[PDB]
């Protein structure tokens, strides 16, 4: 029943985003990039795939940093083409994906605001997907983040700042805590919105958002051992969004040890067999080299569902895996350190 | 001299700031200088004059690829403090500059 | 299996036999303990924090050697001087030659205990890590002989007839081609590069997906052939005479198996003599810990009235209650001297 | 001088490859690390030494450790960090000894 | 040889004071109560309670570290006699 519509408004954008999926580099394409010896040879090998002639005009010395941003500028103009054509079941959905980059741009903007610097920080050092080229009051704000928070509510992140006291961000809360509290309220608001959309985009997306909350649950309670943040702080840094919510979030708040987050991960059979990264073994995939492969596995299963909006959010998270992989290929080649060049994530 | 200074490169300083050598007293200056593609040779030379005249700077780290431009400025510095070192870049490996003092 | 350890001073050493009359609860053996030197109050109480540090530490040593006993090949064969753990508990004495009764009990008894077992402890982490490296290299051993022909070690598949040696201008490159791409390769292998010897297509071996084959080719065109092979999904694997040293890795395929066999005997005899000494030291710190706090909670005319106990399962709730009524009348967390010891290892 | 100068070239090469690894795991930190500097965690104090009555200036390093990157990453990464920190605090352990 | 320290504590915490002192010192201590009358006031700790006196001899000179933890845990104020 929710499937014989959704070609009225979003029929053209489903085939367009699936046509972009066929250009994601496969296992055979990744083997050709490994055998390169120079970044000049990597430029000719990338000409066989969809990327071709994207590094034609840059320079004779090809640094790895100009490969990075030119890869990320291609996926921006691919995404910005799609957001201009979604009418309104999908334009507000595509706006939700850019809120993850709007959060990272806002916290980057409040730090220099506390240290008395302005617009020159904004234009070169912000993500183009969640950007500030509209709502021009936020650009002219050089005030010390109290007359600028009243400007910051003029921005679609205003619904997430209702747990953010304006004085509390003025150096009374740690700058990393103000990211993970914003990403917390972003995740339930994105989980609730995909639950209002019914049918295929409710069981192809909330399985991805359940694991994303439990990446946020596990990595917080492991990297908060040596540092002086209380257990009530990391308990409110946990998104109430996924499989660990009524039971596992209580046990992660009491951990104090890596072994105690391990046995509470063994209660969930999907989240165990991911905790075998085992960095005590000298050379092996670490815990977050196993969380990434489970992340792209759920995004790959999103394409098996057909009439749904989750094909768009999976496409951004897999095109971001391309810019992570090719840079990791190019940084092993430019440093001539290709003994761990196989540690990429082979999505397709 | 109690501080370590770094001129470095873009990827070099963010590794060394993670080591714990960065310090910002808002009166005088920052004790580092990120050198990007669009900064002039003069701006590297002023901050080199800043770190040599600063009292708290005891060590001056700099990549040798960046030190190849200000080489005329550091060949005249022949004092014991602050020490100037040339560290290798992500791309650029190594060799010159202190053995001018010893052949 | 759990174990229980309670001392009850206040004849009174016939009244512990009245606790053996509680036959539904435990068997309640003696564990007689020789007298140790007294002569302190101040550093005696300060000792008890160090004995609290020691027994929690040295039980961690004997627990991780129990989980390491799966590595040698669950099973309970942990003997102590030709004695099972439970039959040693009923007949444990202090040795009086390894831990002297003449010296003061507090520091130089506990230091030679602590220096001794820690020397066993760091020797365990250094020696066992070396043998664990050899099985990790043996984990790489069968990993070399697994997978497809591109990634498998080629130490057995070689033949000198399948190569053109004598390097002057020619070389055989090992190219692997999928089975579905067979007909497109046998028409194009002549024209993937210039100056290809146009008849050298011979299928060395195959798998269920692909086949391994040879191309004799000029030395100056090895790269352009490899480049055009990648453009039409053929894979070039380079080969050299290090396979004659991989024949010495076939020796290492036997060598890593033999040093696995050679070091296995020395490993288990190292564990059996050390953990038996480690477990005996774990009982001796309990005898020191029950010697202290029994002269504090109870009196010291000369010495406290010593007795110990024997384990219990699924009546431990009523064992606590039958002992709480007897010993809350003694005094004005347990209301007597008590130390939970844990018999099972894992 | 010559022996430890080719030894820091291998350590700084290892620290540079650690950097790449961290960026693969954990976003981009080229503005978070640069903006948040307030005070120094590694400092030096000039000690004195002598050979045949010639006073030699020498450097001694010490950590007044208040970690300004105590919470960096913490949601994505933060395990590649605090070993990139270890790869670079060991680098400034050696670069002070070379200086 | 030694063994004196005395101080002040509120009357509402004396029953749990002597029980916690009996537990962590493991016997070997002597405490005699002495009660005072109508409420006094220390400005920040503590405001407007009627307090009492305690004598904690112990004689130990290692137990001195094992009782100063107890007086700060129960928030008592001791004076040099």
């Amino acid at each position: 029943f929710p499937e014989l519509y959704f070609n009225v408004d979003n029929g053209y954008l489903e085939g367009l985003v699936r046509g972009l999926k066929a250009g994601v580099l496969s296992q055979a394409d990744y083997l050709n990039l490994v055998q390169c010896e120079t970044l000049e040879d990597l430029k000719l090998h990338l000409q066989s795939t969809d990327y071709g002639n994207f590094l034609a005009n840059e320079a004779s010395p090809l640094t790895v940093s100009v490969i990075d941003d030119r890869l990320k500028e291609k996926m921006v103009v691919e995404f910005r083409h799609m957001r201009n054509h979604a009418y309104e079941p999908l334009a507000s959905f595509l706006d939700f994906i850019t809120y993850s980059y709007m959060i990272d741009n806002v916290i980057l903007l409040i730090t220099g605001t506390l240290h008395q610097r302005s617009i020159a920080e904004l234009v070169p050092k912000c993500h183009p997907l969640g950007s500030f080229e509209q709502m021009e009051a936020v650009n002219i704000a050089q005030t010390p983040a109290e007359l600028y928070n009243a400007i910051l509510v003029d921005t679609p992140l205003a619904a997430f700042f209702q747990d953010c006291i304006s004085e509390q961000d003025l150096d009374e809360m740690n700058i990393e805590i103000i990211r993970n509290t914003l990403y917390k309220a972003y995740l339930e608001s994105f989980y609730k919105f995909c639950t209002l959309l019914g049918g295929t985009t409710a069981d192809a997306m909330c399985p991805i958002l359940e694991f994303e909350a439990d990446r946020r649950a596990f990595i917080i309670t492991i990297n908060s051992f040596g540092t002086e943040l209380s257990k009530e702080d990391r308990a409110k840094l946990f998104p109430h969004c996924g499989r660990l919510y009524p039971e596992g979030l209580a046990q992660l708040a009491r951990a104090d040890d890596y072994e105690q987050v391990k046995n509470v991960a063994d209660y969930y059979p999907e989240y165990k067999l991911l905790f075998e990264g085992a960095g005590s073994n000298p050379g092996d995939k670490t815990l977050e080299d196993r969380f990434f492969e489970h992340e792209v596995k759920l995004n790959k299963l999103a394409f098996l569902n057909q009439f749904h909006f989750g094909v768009f959010y999976a496409f951004v998270k897999l095109k971001e895996q391309e810019c992570r992989n090719i840079v990791w290929i190019a940084e092993c080649i430019a440093q001539r350190h290709r003994a761990k060049i196989d540690n990429y994530i082979p999505i397709f | 001299g109690k501080l370590i200074a770094v001129i470095g490169d873009e990827d070099t300083v963010t590794g060394f700031l993670l080591g714990g050598i960065g310090e910002l007293n808002k009166n005088r200056h920052p004790n580092f200088l990120v050198v990007e593609k669009d900064t002039t040779i003069n701006e590297i030379e002023d901050t080199f004059r800043q770190f040599l005249n600063r009292d708290d700077i005891g060590i001056i780290l700099i990549n040798q690829y960046i030190a190849e431009m200000v080489r005329h400025a550091l060949d005249a510095h022949q004092r014991s403090i602050p020490a100037v070192l040339e560290i290798p870049s992500k791309e650029h490996p190594y060799d010159a500059a202190k053995d001018s003092i010893l052949r | 299996t759990e174990f229980w350890l309670i001392s009850a001073p206040g004849t009174w050493e016939k009244l512990h036999a009245a606790t053996t009359k509680n036959n539904n609860l435990a068997v309640s053996s003696k564990f007689n303990i020789p007298d140790l030197k007294v002569g302190t109050l101040d550093v005696l109480v300060g000792l008890s924090d160090e004995l609290a540090k020691l027994d929690a530490f040295v039980e961690g040593v004997v627990k991780k050697v129990a989980q390491y006993m799966a590595d040698v090949l669950k099973v309970q064969e942990n003997l102590l001087a030709n004695g099972v753990d439970l039959v040693t508990y009923i007949t444990r004495f202090q040795w009086d030659m390894a831990k002297y009764p003449i010296k003061q009990s507090l520091k130089n008894i506990s230091e030679i205990i602590a220096k001794g077992v820690t020397q066993i402890d760091n020797d365990l982490k250094s020696r066992a890590s070396a043998y664990n490296n050899l099985k990790g290299n043996l984990q790489n051993l069968e990993r070399k002989n697994a997978g497809s022909l591109l990634t498998r070690s080629l130490a057995e598949i070689v033949k000198k007839d399948d190569f053109v040696l004598d390097s002057e201008y020619l070389v055989t490159l090992l190219v692997v081609v999928p089975k579905l791409n067979h007909n497109d390769w046998i028409k194009q292998y002549e024209t993937l590069a210039e100056m290809v010897v146009p008849r050298s297509s011979n299928v060395l071996s195959e798998d269920q997906d692909s086949y391994l084959c040879n191309v004799t080719l000029f030395r100056k065109a090895v790269d352009d052939f490899r480049h055009k092979a990648r453009e039409n999904k053929f894979i070039v694997r380079d080969f050299q005479y290090n396979e004659e040293e991989m024949k010495a890795d076939k020796e290492e395929m036997n060598r890593l198996s033999t040093d696995k066999k050679k070091q296995f005997g020395p490993l288990v005899r190292w564990l059996k003599v050390n953990f038996s000494e480690a477990f005996i030291a774990w009982i001796h710190v309990k005898a020191l810990r029950v010697f202290v706090e029994s002269v504090l909670r109870y009196g010291l005319p000369v010495n406290f009235q010593a007795m110990l106990l024997q384990p219990n399962k699924k009546t431990m709730k009523k064992l606590r209650e039958v002992l709480y009524e007897l010993y809350k009348h003694l005094d004005s967390y347990y209301p007597y001297v008590y130390y939970k010891i844990d018999c099972n290892l894992l | 001088i010559i022996e430890t100068k080719m030894l820091m070239g291998e350590v700084m090469r290892e620290a540079a490859f650690s950097l790449a690894e961290a960026k693969f795991t954990a976003g981009d930190f080229s503005t978070t690390v640069i903006q948040n500097v307030n005070k120094a965690q590694v400092k030096i104090r000039a000690k004195k030494d002598n050979v045949a009555g010639v006073t030699l200036p020498v450097f001694e390093h010490y950590h007044e450790g208040t970690d300004s990157y105590e919470l960096t990453g913490l949601a994505r990464g933060g395990e590649q960090l605090a070993k990139l920190k270890r790869n670079y605090a060991k680098a400034v352990e050696l670069l002070v000894e070379l200086a | 040889r030694l063994g004196f320290v005395a101080g002040v504590i509120n009357r509402e915490r004396i029953p749990t004071f002597e029980r916690m002192l009996w537990r962590v010192c493991r016997g070997n201590v002597f405490l005699r109560q002495a009660e005072i009358e109508n409420p006094l006031e220390d400005p920040v700790t503590g405001d407007y309670v009627h307090k009492s006196v305690f004598i904690i001899f112990f004689q130990g000179d290692q137990l001195k570290n094992r009782v100063k933890k107890i007086c700060e845990g129960f928030r008592a104020s001791l004076y040099p006699c």
